RNA sequence: CCUGCGGCACGCGCGCUACACUGACGGAGCCAGCGAGUCUAACCUUGGCCGAGAGGUCUUGGUAAUCUUGUGAAACUCCGUCGUGCUGGGGAUAGAGCAUUGUAAUUAUUGCUCUUCAACGAGGAAUUCCUAGUAAGCGC
């Protein structure tokens, strides 16, 4: 029951979410394997996984882009399941717990740039990880500003 | 990558240093400098057109650059930022001075007027503001949160009234007159704001499909979202093309089934203009046909008068009707068989007042 | 309850916490009427949000303003900022919207510093 | 339709009440009152030795009024200015203690203030009356 | 013939706004006394550089005028006259002293010459700003004064400079303060009486430029 | 001593002029035909009106 | 091997540095910041007054500079000096004792201002290699083989002594002459943060008050 | 705002499409042309008969009046003059509308 | 005068003060920011009382966003007095007394109080620092 055991730690909608990642996280390694079977001094192969580690680090599933061994060993579903939006709202200390962040996404208090986001299971790029905020004029961004005694209703915060 | 249209090829493919995404772009009118902007870097990269090196990394924004534009008259590039501050750069010739103007909400829309003196913005609060450039102050702002139609999607859980998905504008383009703005965002609607009178003129629903998501305000008791991405007004200016989900729309006025008269007396009727041709008063029967502003009376009197009194008529034509007459010749002569007769008009209009048209360069843009 | 709206006003290091509620037409600064502001030459620098839009629009409202920080001048730029913001954020909340865009276009043409904080952040050349 | 001293400008109030306590005549200005300098870094004694002690009591009354309680060490610091040390930098020095202590003992005899609990001095219901009274008289100076 | 009723009730306030201030909401007046209407720059080529179109209450617009090259022109010149009053180490960074002088100075010009103070100040700057100024040439070690013309921004900048310096120097050791002697300047500079500081000193700058051209 | 105003058309670049002095083709205001190449002293742009004590001299370089 | 803070930029991007002064500077040291502005290439001098060290740091990471040079003084004689690498890089507070400003001497002219060669002598310690790699990156990369001014950083007796020289090469020997400042210099603390931070981790710190303080070198 | 130009009964108001100019028609024959941004009276036109009703057309700034001399008078809203006058009825015009 | 450098009566460098009326003096109006603060002890100290003051004294809060402290700072603002006089500008040199720190104050630790009331009337040749909340003024 590894699929359930990580559905709890990150709070997932459907128990099938895990194996929806673990099909991708396996598909990384199958492309890693056949790209390991090409000869090492091939300017395709040298170009092609560094082309891929650019993307898998921008998305942020893997910690570094130097170690080439991470691509088979550290690519786990729990790695890709913590660039989920409610985990990121718990990493950035927005909500208190990780269930409570799903409660705030589903009610509609969080946003990415212009548009608010409503699927809890929004993957967030490490580049896009800068831009999550509380949605403006919300009743939960109004309460935060009352704690510091710094509301400003010309913003109608 | 720059492209040729004579040869269909790249000149050079301009790239950054550390391989950044590029959202948007701004090209020097004198085609020397190409500027681009990101989401990753928030530094305005600047390439020269000849040497594919980047000349400079113009920086100073918190948050990414949304859009970048250059005013042709003053050759000044104004950056767009998510920090709620609009910074106008000046990059040519030993100055290197950037002027910053604060904005209330993330500015995702930047519009540069032809004049080169005003900048039209589209913030996230909905409101479109119009700034000056030589001063940092603003002329006025026009309020766009109410007159935006928003769809409720199928998978939604909120009313269409209080979702904050689509009530801003992710594009703006001034008309070449400099008097109207067409805006369009991830919503269902396009707008036509008047710039001095500050009131919208007409609101266009892009599509009515249940197949697309963002159409209905109210559902009956994922699917692709319906939103306009980028909107521009054509130089010919009959219609503005808005690039939709369904495909690129084109709006226009090539029908002219509309009675838009100008300075009617009681004495002016369509029959009276026809009588003038019998009378041989070409100067009057053209002006009597311009007063109705109907195309079939104009083609009745434009095709009637002969070559020997074209320039006499051209000198006689008033300065006020010069911009209007030039526009009529521009739309008619493209699909009409008369090359030789139409060019003698454009010789006469240019010949009669070469200096006046040149002096009012801003006044005649669409006609030229 | 009581309809109120709280707006801020900020110059050099001076805040200005202007509560605006529906009332009778009194305008206080630090528990003292607005006709008793200290610098006595810059008293018309805070009558600007009163006299630009017209003194009728204060007939139904209260303006409780309390300020700390700053100096003699840089508080007067905070009470003129929080009265302008506190007036123009009550007409978008509890009075009509077309009042607000009449006000926000009135304070703009006179002086935009009434509304948004002119932040003189540094520049390196 | 009602007045509090806060409705009267600061100076015009302490101006008419300091001239009310002189015509009143019962204050008990102490024995010296012509020779003292009033403060820490002061230079000269008051320019009006006639009406200064009544100017100062009329200040002290409007100040304890607006407050809960204020002590003697507090009246000094309010009334202490900057002292010129000459060829040395200026710094803040509290005023003369005996003066402001002898405005407090002497405003308890006319009843304009009283000993407070918690310490200090506090305005008395009677002195709260008198101050409100002349806050109107000054208010009505308009003929 | 025709009437517009825009005000419907007698506007009275709970906070008493005085009789001189409620009257001041019709036109904007400098120091609540002086109208910017009927104030004409009587010299062309100096309009667009003397800015009296936008009226103001007090001469204290704290906006940024140093950033662009010609942003300095749109300063309303009454403030641009107060800014040149605080030019001494005894005086830098004291504007409320300078504004209190001008409000005391503009009263004096009325009491003497009824017209307007602010019509006089505009007419002062039109007179004292020179029309041809002379510059130094290189000439290979032997410098001669070569006469050229002068830009109308410099014509305003040096005009404002000569008036306030002329007032600050004439009131050096006299009982007359800065406020009165400046009104002795601006009245005389309005007539161009050659008994002021700046009308004299212009009449060398236009004299020397005629000598070698 | 009549004074003829003049409007600035075009500041001149790359001319070798003594620092402080800039060189400008003006246009006569009272008759929009003529032009005269005069020198300025202060800071000048286009579309501003300049004052000429003498019309007929036409200023050359100042080395 | 270069340091880990300087590793990404090392040879690729030129540095841009700022020489700024303490607070209301004396007119002697406000000259002396200009000799520091001239001793490096890519150096601008921004006079400091009523800036705070946060909003001068934080408005410099924004605009993007490699590092920051701030000076101090006693009665006109400049005493201290810090170099602080900006993208969360290290800082090095230097004490500098024997100074001779360039404006004292004669109107001999003005400096060469071209890219210098460098001379690092007597740096053996691993902490000595830190001071190498934190000073070296204040100069624009890759000087020409025949550029004419060379800047020596000499370390006799734990006082890093820096002089500025020009050289020409005669038929037999090199002949040199001195322009620019004489320093003695001594680092005394080395934070891993910038000079803003004031609670960053202390890599090195000159201990004065120790039984073997005078014994060791680079201690 | 309270406008006072007519003295008899006002029998039709309109505001233009741009919210700039405003017309009114009275039974005294006055067709008054208002500005609305400013409160100034732009002008004032007087026809012959009393005027029962008005239909403005905001797309082209033409408006039509119904008079008591049984004729429809169409007046341009910008150029401030009668453009067309329509004869042919023989009793009171009840109502009308533009296309 | 303060200070550094030389020299051994003086030469040089950094500096502070004022020459006054855009002032001084007297009232009065009254607004900062960064900061520090007591244990095995005597810290930051409100308040009361006494002293012209400097200070004294009886108490108190605070190991501190808690008490000092809203550090009610200074320039600054207003009203008044002075009236161009080395004047009421300036406060050196000095006489006499009272306080404080300290085992110890003479060659004055410093503070306060009265008297003494100098040069200095904008500083030669030289030459320093500086482009926006900066320069300069101003206090903490």
């Amino acid at each position: 029951h590894r699929d359930t055991q990580v559905m709890r730690t990150y709070h997932i909608q459907n128990r099938e979410d895990y194996h929806k990642y673990n099909r991708i996280c396996g598909d990384i390694r199958r492309l890693a394997n056949k790209l390991s079977l090409l000869p090492p001094t091939d300017p395709f192969r040298r170009k092609h996984e560094q082309l891929l580690l650019d993307k898998l680090y921008a998305m942020g599933v893997l910690t570094t882009k130097s170690k080439i061994s991470d691509l088979e060993n550290k690519v786990t579903v729990s790695a890709i399941c913590r660039r989920r939006l409610p985990v990121i709202m718990h990493r950035l200390k927005m909500a208190e717990t990780i269930q409570d962040a799903v409660k705030f996404i589903e009610q509609g208090h969080v946003r990415v740039g212009p548009n608010l986001i409503n699927d809890p299971a929004y993957l967030v790029t490490r580049n896009m990880e800068d831009y999550v905020t509380w949605v403006d004029n919300s009743k939960i961004k109004k309460t935060l500003l009352r704690y510091r005694n710094q509301i400003d209703d010309f913003d109608f915060s | 990558r720059a492209w040729d249209l004579i040869r269909y090829r790249n000149f050079r493919t301009f790239t950054g240093t550390e391989r950044i995404q590029f959202n948007c772009l701004a090209v020097d009118p004198s085609g020397e400098v190409v500027c681009a902007g990101s989401l990753d870097n928030f530094d305005i990269h600047v390439w020269s057109v000849q040497t594919g090196q980047l000349l400079d990394a113009l920086s100073g924004h918190e948050g990414p650059v949304s859009c970048l534009s250059f005013s042709q008259e003053n050759s000044v590039l104004a950056s767009a930022s998510w920090d709620k501050t609009i910074r106008i750069w000046s990059i040519f010739g030993r100055s290197q001075q950037v002027e910053p103007i604060e904005v209330y909400s993330d500015v995702l829309a930047l519009s540069m007027r032809p004049d080169g003196k005003e900048v039209a913005v589209s913030t996230l609060k909905g409101q479109i503001s119009i700034f000056n450039i030589e001063d940092a102050k603003q002329v006025g702002n026009i309020d766009c949160r109410k007159d935006i139609i928003s769809g409720r999607f199928n998978q939604d859980r909120f009313t269409a009234k209080n979702s904050e998905r689509s009530k801003f504008f992710t594009t703006i383009h001034y008309s070449f007159d400099g008097m109207a703005i067409v805006a369009g965002g991830n919503n269902n609607s396009i707008c036509l704001y008047d710039v001095p009178n500050e009131v919208l003129l007409k609101r266009f629903i892009v599509s009515r499909n249940m197949a697309l998501n963002g159409t209905l305000e109210f559902l009956n008791s994922m699917r692709p979202e319906v939103r306009v991405t980028s909107v521009q007004f054509s130089p010919t200016a009959n219609a503005f093309a808005a690039a939709s989900t369904e495909g690129l729309l084109i709006y226009s006025t090539n029908d002219t089934i509309l009675f838009d008269p100008f300075d009617l007396d009681v004495d002016v009727t369509p029959h009276s203009t026809v009588e003038a041709l019998r009378e041989k008063q070409f100067l009057n029967a053209l002006v009597m046909a311009f007063r109705l502003n109907e195309e079939y009376l104009i083609n009745k009197v434009y095709e009637a008068i002969p070559i020997k009194e074209i320039p006499l008529v051209a000198s006689n034509i008033p300065a006020i009707y010069l911009p209007r007459i030039l526009k009529f010749i521009g739309d008619f002569a493209i699909e009409s068989q008369h090359i030789e007769f139409n060019l003698i008009w454009i010789k006469a209009l240019l010949s009669a007042s070469g200096g006046y048209i040149n002096e009012h360069k801003y006044l005649f843009s669409t006609a030229m | 309850a009581v309809p109120s709206v709280q707006t801020f006003g900020k110059k050099k290091s001076a805040t200005a916490v202007a509560h605006v509620k529906a009332g009778k037409g009194l305008i206080k600064v630090n528990g003292s009427p607005i006709t008793l502001v200290e610098p006595e030459i810059l008293r018309f620098k805070v009558y600007e949000p009163l006299l630009l839009v017209g003194l009728d629009k204060f007939s139904n409202i209260d303006i409780r303003v309390r300020v700390t920080g700053g100096g003699h001048v840089s508080q007067v730029y905070a009470i003129r900022q929080a009265i302008a913001k506190g007036l123009v954020a009550y007409h978008q909340k509890y009075v009509d919207e077309q009042s607000k865009n009449e006000l926000k276009k009135a304070f703009t043409s006179y002086d935009r510093t009434l509304l948004i904080a002119d932040s003189r952040r540094p520049e390196p050349k | 339709p009602g007045v509090s001293v806060r409705d009267v400008a600061a100076q015009d109030f302490i101006n008419a009440y300091a001239s009310f306590l002189q015509r009143q005549g019962k204050l008990e200005v102490p024995g010296y009152v012509d020779i003292v300098k009033t403060s820490s870094g002061n230079e000269m004694p008051p320019q009006d030795a006639e009406g200064w002690f009544y100017k100062r009591a009329a200040s002290v009354a409007r100040h304890i009024y607006m407050r809960k309680q204020v002590g003697v060490g507090k009246l000094n610091k309010l009334y202490g200015g900057a002292k010129s040390r000459g060829v040395r930098p200026y710094k803040h020095i509290d005023a003369s203690g005996s003066i402001n202590r002898k405005v407090l003992q002497a405003l308890e005899k006319i009843g304009i203030v009283e000993i407070s609990p918690k310490g200090g001095r506090r305005i008395s219901e009677n002195g709260q009356r008198d101050l409100d009274r002349i806050a109107a008289q000054t208010l009505e100076e308009d003929e | 013939d025709f009437e517009v009723v825009e005000e419907f009730t007698p506007v009275v306030l709970a906070t008493p706004i005085p009789e001189e201030v409620q009257q001041a909401q019709t036109e904007i007046k400098l120091f609540n006394k002086w109208s910017f209407e009927e104030v004409e720059v009587k010299d062309a080529s100096l309009v667009d550089y003397v800015q009296v179109r936008q009226p103001i209450f007090v001469a204290h617009t704290a906006g940024r005028y140093a950033n662009k090259r010609f942003r300095k022109a749109q300063c309303p010149i009454i403030e641009r006259l107060t800014n040149s009053l605080m030019m001494n180490g005894r005086n830098n960074g004291k504007k409320l002293k300078a504004v209190r002088i001008i409000k005391h100075t503009l009263d004096i010009i009325n009491v003497l010459t009824d017209q307007n103070p602010i019509q006089v100040v505009v007419d002062a700057i039109t007179n004292t700003g020179p029309r041809e100024d002379t510059t130094r040439v290189g000439g290979g070690g032997a410098a001669r004064r070569q006469a050229v013309d002068v830009s109308p921004l410099r014509r305003v900048n040096q005009a404002i400079a000569l008036l306030t310096i002329g007032a600050r120097e004439a009131a050096f050791r006299n009982i007359k303060t800065i406020a009165e002697t400046l009104a002795e300047e601006l009245i005389n500079a309005a007539k161009g009486s050659s008994t002021s500081y700046a009308i004299k000193k212009k009449d060398e700058l236009e004299r020397v430029a005629k000598s070698n051209r | 001593t009549p004074v003829t105003l003049a409007k600035v058309i075009k500041v001149l670049g790359r001319t070798g002029s003594r620092g402080g002095v800039t060189q400008v083709r003006v246009e006569f205001l009272e008759d929009t035909s003529r032009t005269i190449v005069r020198n300025v002293k202060g800071p000048v742009r286009e579309n501003d009106i300049l004052v000429l004590m003498e019309s007929e001299r036409e200023a050359r370089r100042l080395r | 091997q270069v340091d880990d803070e300087y590793a990404a930029t090392s040879g690729i991007m030129d540095p841009r540095i700022i020489v700024t002064t303490s607070r209301d500077p004396s007119t002697r040291l406000s000259q002396f910041a200009k000799e520091i502005k001239l001793l490096f290439p890519n150096a601008v001098r921004l006079n400091r007054g009523n800036y705070v060290m946060p909003n001068l740091v934080d408005a410099c990471k924004k605009s993007g500079t490699t590092d920051l040079v701030v000076l101090h003084e006693h009665r006109g004689v400049p005493t201290s000096l810090t170099i602080s690498h900006f993208p969360h890089g290290p800082t090095a507070q230097f004490s500098l004792h024997n100074v001779v400003m360039r404006h004292d001497i004669i109107n001999a002219g003005n400096q060469s201002e071209v890219n210098p060669h460098l001379i690092f002598d007597n740096f053996t310690t691993a902490l000595g290699k830190r001071v190498v790699c934190i000073l070296k990156h204040l100069f624009n990369a890759g000087p020409k083989k025949d550029s004419e001014r060379v800047i020596t950083f000499a370390n006799r007796g734990d006082f890093i002594s820096v002089r500025q020289h020009v050289y020409v090469r005669t038929r037999e020997g090199v002949e040199i002459a001195e322009v620019g400042p004489r320093f003695e210099m001594r680092l005394f603390e080395l934070r891993l943060g910038t000079l803003e931070n004031k609670d960053a981790d202390v890599e090195w710190q000159l201990r004065r008050f120790i039984r073997t303080a005078n014994k060791k070198d680079y201690l | 705002k309270k406008y006072k130009l007519h003295k008899r009964a006002v029998t039709g108001i309109s505001l233009d499409g741009m919210n700039r100019k405003m017309v009114s028609c009275g039974l005294d024959g006055i067709v008054g042309f208002y500005d609305f941004n400013k409160s100034t009276l732009l002008g004032k036109l007087k026809l012959d008969a009393p005027i029962t009703a008005m239909v403005y057309h905001r797309s082209s700034d033409l408006f039509a009046l119904a008079l008591d001399d049984l004729s429809i008078v169409v007046i341009d809203a910008v150029t401030q003059r009668v453009v067309r006058q329509l004869w042919g009825h023989s009793n009171r015009i009840t109502a009308f509308d533009f296309s």
